[PDB]
């Protein structure tokens, strides 16, 4: 009857490092391979009452004593230092292939029916749309996440890194192409048949990008923030912690994967957000609701499942979506 | 000896036995289907109730587990100041009108999601009446959460029939439920013999699949699934 | 010509032909079951469709004397005063701990019955909503006002199958619950032929009876009884 | 008669240690002795629901609700240094001969009898296919599971340690011989005479191996993964933790066996699928499926019984199976 | 130690914002420059 394989766990393609954050300065950027790491330091807060009360701390003498108690903390801070107004992120991508075969299936026969479906799609329209608005995740530094919202000018430069030497260079501009727009330009096209190749099992593909953002003069660079274990004294309460790998501050590398991502446009919402992250049931912790609904029929495995069990293709959105996903990889399929 | 069969639990011994001390001992294993969670060696002169009192605990334990693993989502309905909780029910599914809320002077009554961020609606008395009446969660609820997906779906395409072990997670010996074989069959209006053709599985011969309409009214009496 | 069966209502004319004036005239008569609803005579030439919008306004006043007659009871949960009725919930069947009271101001909310002998009791919200999930009435209760007894117990000893009428009132054509005889199929999860064979009746074949578990699942996926 | 034997244990032969991991660059394997090694460290990870929901969980509230409260979890993590692209992943091998003697015993005719048939297959065919078949995956790096996946450049080295020193040193383009088809080599017949040599007891084999994988410039690495014990709270649940020794991330030695093991060919079903792991009722638990059937009359216990009690000797292919059977170990025998 | 803008005088943040925003009572002039300035000095608004 040919049924949906219990286990289809996914091998993610596009495999980003962990962002290496670094300090300099602007025009320095071709000879940024000496630069000073961004340090997690520590600074101490002291707060007074901002949060909403819950109409029994509204009283003028409970307020007032809440705030002669001041919640002191002490919050892991990442800043340039004060000649330094550059944050310079760097990160290495794999493209691998191979993205039709699952890691592990439990129907032989649905494995088959599978391929079947990534070739046929293949053949149909190869990884060119996908990689066209990888790419262009890729050329803006949606990867630098809030060290973007307020940078001067970014800048991002992708080097092609075959035998350990660079193969072909791009430089490109991260406030020219847009987070809204997947237009077409050369570089980004030549960019977009690289990670094609990579996709397809044509060849291997490994990318150093390096991102350069004009935030300020000894401004707050905000890297991943960690977990807190919460164990310590109120006074010292470590609220904040940020992520470092050798006394270097650095961005997760899923958070870089997921800025990548963000390429699904083809959601049945409106674009007046924008594209958001190809997930099932195309989730956005921002917003902190789904697009592309299980009960608007637009999720990834009521496509899947479609194009596969019943050979009912969708529209070729849809299929970009799908195989986006398969690209992304996940644990599919009933626990 | 031979397994000790609780429910979905299966105790089966070793068929070496090791001699530990100077009495001869039995290494014991204890399955929750294909996954074990307690190997112990008992001694030969253990009956099968000192057999079963040994896992007890490790039962008990896995029971609150699930219990608190798969509740129910509890929708607390306040006033207008958002603190007092006048009501709490305990839903099977949310209401779609849910979205991010903060109770205000606006409107008297107001219900949340016990989440942390809460999710809520303005509602009236008659309308979260409608709303409690239409998504309640049954008492035994959790049970759905060891249960597969294909076995408590509504539609007829997309539906397989339970195995013995999912049909042994709600009728029979120690199942979640609490009740025994001949009592889920007074619930379903069948034989004695015709549900436990149904239970015992072995062999195709004397073991039928039970029918949609079947396991879906044993669910909807046995409060697991689809009992407001 | 025939007898047109529309939802458990029979039109069944004459077979002895009249001439009313210059036409070919027959006496239609509209059974309920085995009584007469009405006696009419209505012309050979009109079609089949024009004698169904000409019972139409007798069907559709048995309809409403039908929801009329046994529409379900209406508890209404009110203050401490007891004259303003903060929320109205259609019982399915009224409790056993109820008695005739009046409000006080020592609780704050009341559970009265909607007729003029107010018998109630002093319940909180959360006693509320659990009353409102377990006695709810379903939407097409009013069905069961014409379905008998024996055919709505929830013990199996008790339970008596429905005849061909009985079932006929609720499953296929223009019937009270206004679903068709697939849609009933998909909802039991079987098939549309083999719910044809249930609704089907005349000779012993192709009349296999529906089963318990069945009947009432098909109740509950209606909205006629247990469907809280 | 000739019954079946009670007990059957068997000693595993081929006995590889926990492969370690350590990061370098490629050019400077030669002086890789002092490689700094890869640490597992910790990073944290928060995430939505991307499985398939239990039908119960498609309401959307819900889905909303799981966003709003995402999923945080603290995971190790194994990532080379930015300025290290080559993993060098090492461990030593001890092929040992008496494949055919038990461990333990219940007969002495069953022991008898099994050395006779493992003698007199040695005579018409020794351990020629099977230490071909060993020394291509040792040839090819498949102890590198998900490290050569997306590997630029695969060098095997291997090293025959007689008397504390080198003895011979063989060589081996990883990504050259594939993971699919046997063929044969100057080297690799070498290399198959001297683990001939090691499982016939006629000689000592110890070897070291040596992986050098181009993963690239610090990409996440994959060593072996533990138990989970879940003894906490669910915000520092510590969902994955990785195999390391002293600070130093390591492969388990079942996993290198098992990828030696990966010599089966002559299941029942299709090879075209490649080679699985020899083991009884052929299992790879990636696919679910058991390969070699206890119903069908190919599984290791009811061919070693053919060929054992009634002397029914199967082909050759499938003998070779029953000897690599015995040459893995196992606890062999019912109970 | 002292906070003007109590909430029982409803001067405060989240009594005019929401009062601006659910209600659509618009404040005085200073009292919306003053919610704008707020926001500008960011926060965690909302339920706490």
């Amino acid at each position: 009857i040919l049924s949906t394989a219990s286990v289809l766990a996914f091998e993610r393609k596009l495999d980003p490092s962990d962002a290496l954050m670094s300090a300099g300065a602007w025009a320095q950027r071709d000879a940024s391979q000496e630069w000073p790491a961004v340090t997690v330091r520590e600074k101490s807060v002291r707060g007074t009452i901002s949060n909403r009360l819950k109409t029994k701390d509204r009283d003028p003498a409970k307020l007032d004593a809440s705030i002669q108690s001041p919640n002191l903390q002490t919050v892991d801070v990442a800043n340039l230092p004060s000649d330094a107004d550059t944050l310079k992120v760097r990160f290495t991508l794999r493209v691998l292939g191979g993205a039709g075969t699952p890691s592990a299936c439990n129907d032989a026969a649905y494995r088959d029916k599978l391929l079947q479906t990534v070739a046929t799609y293949v053949n149909d329209q190869g990884f060119a749309e996908l990689a066209r608005r990888y790419a262009h995740n890729l050329a803006n530094a949606r990867f630098l996440w809030r060290n973007r919202v307020g940078a001067e000018a970014v800048e991002v430069r992708i080097n092609h890194i075959r035998q350990g030497e660079v193969a072909r260079a791009w430089r490109f501009d991260a406030l020219a192409i847009g987070l809204r727009d997947f237009k077409a330009d050369a570089e980004l096209d030549a960019l977009a048949e690289l990670i094609a190749s990579g996709l397809s099992g044509s060849g291997h593909v490994l990318l150093e990008v390096v991102a350069f953002a004009r935030i300020g003069d000894g401004q707050e660079v905000f890297p991943s923030q960690e977990l807190i274990l919460d164990k310590g004294d109120k006074k010292g309460q470590k609220s904040k912690t940020l992520y470092s790998v050798r006394d270097a501050a650095a961005i997760h590398s899923q958070k870089i994967g997921n800025a990548l991502r963000t390429i699904d446009t083809w959601y049945p919402d409106e674009d007046g957000l924008g594209p958001i992250a190809v997930e099932p049931y195309g989730s956005v912790t921002s917003q902190g609701k789904a697009y592309r609904q299980p009960k608007q029929k637009l999720d990834f495995y009521t496509l899947l499942d479609n194009w596969v069990l019943r050979d009912e293709a969708p529209a070729v959105e849809q299929q970009h979506y799908v195989i986006a996903n398969l690209i992304r990889g996940g644990v599919f399929g009933e626990a | 000896m031979n397994a000790i069969h609780i429910g979905p639990f299966s105790i089966t011994p070793a068929a070496r036995g090791l001699h530990y001390g100077g009495l001869p001992h039995h290494q014991w294993t204890l399955y929750y289907g294909p996954r074990e969670m307690a190997i112990k060696t008992l001694p030969d002169s253990y009956t099968s109730s000192e057999v079963r009192d040994e896992f007890s605990d490790i039962i008990a334990e896995f029971v609150i587990d699930a219990r608190h693993r798969y509740a129910p989502d509890v929708l607390e309905l306040v006033n207008s100041d958002g603190d007092a909780v006048l009501a709490r029910v305990a839903v099977s599914r949310l209401p779609e009108a849910l979205s991010g809320c903060i109770p205000d002077d606006r409107f008297p009554y107001w219900l949340l999601t016990a989440s942390r961020p809460r999710l809520g609606l303005p509602v009236t008395l008659n309308e979260y009446t409608a709303l409690a009446v239409e998504l309640s969660a049954p008492p035994l609820a959790w049970i759905t959460g060891l249960l597969p997906g294909e076995v408590l779906t509504h539609d007829a395409e997309e539906w397989r029939p339970p195995t013995s072990w999912e049909l042994r997670h709600v009728v029979g010996e120690g199942s979640f439920t609490g009740v025994s074989g001949a009592a889920a069959a007074a619930l379903l209006g069948m034989s004695a013999t015709n549900f436990r053709k149904y239970t015992a599985g072995d062999s195709a011969a004397n073991r039928q699949k039970i029918s949609f309409a079947a396991w879906h009214y044993l669910l909807d009496r046995l409060g697991v699934k689809r009992a407001s």
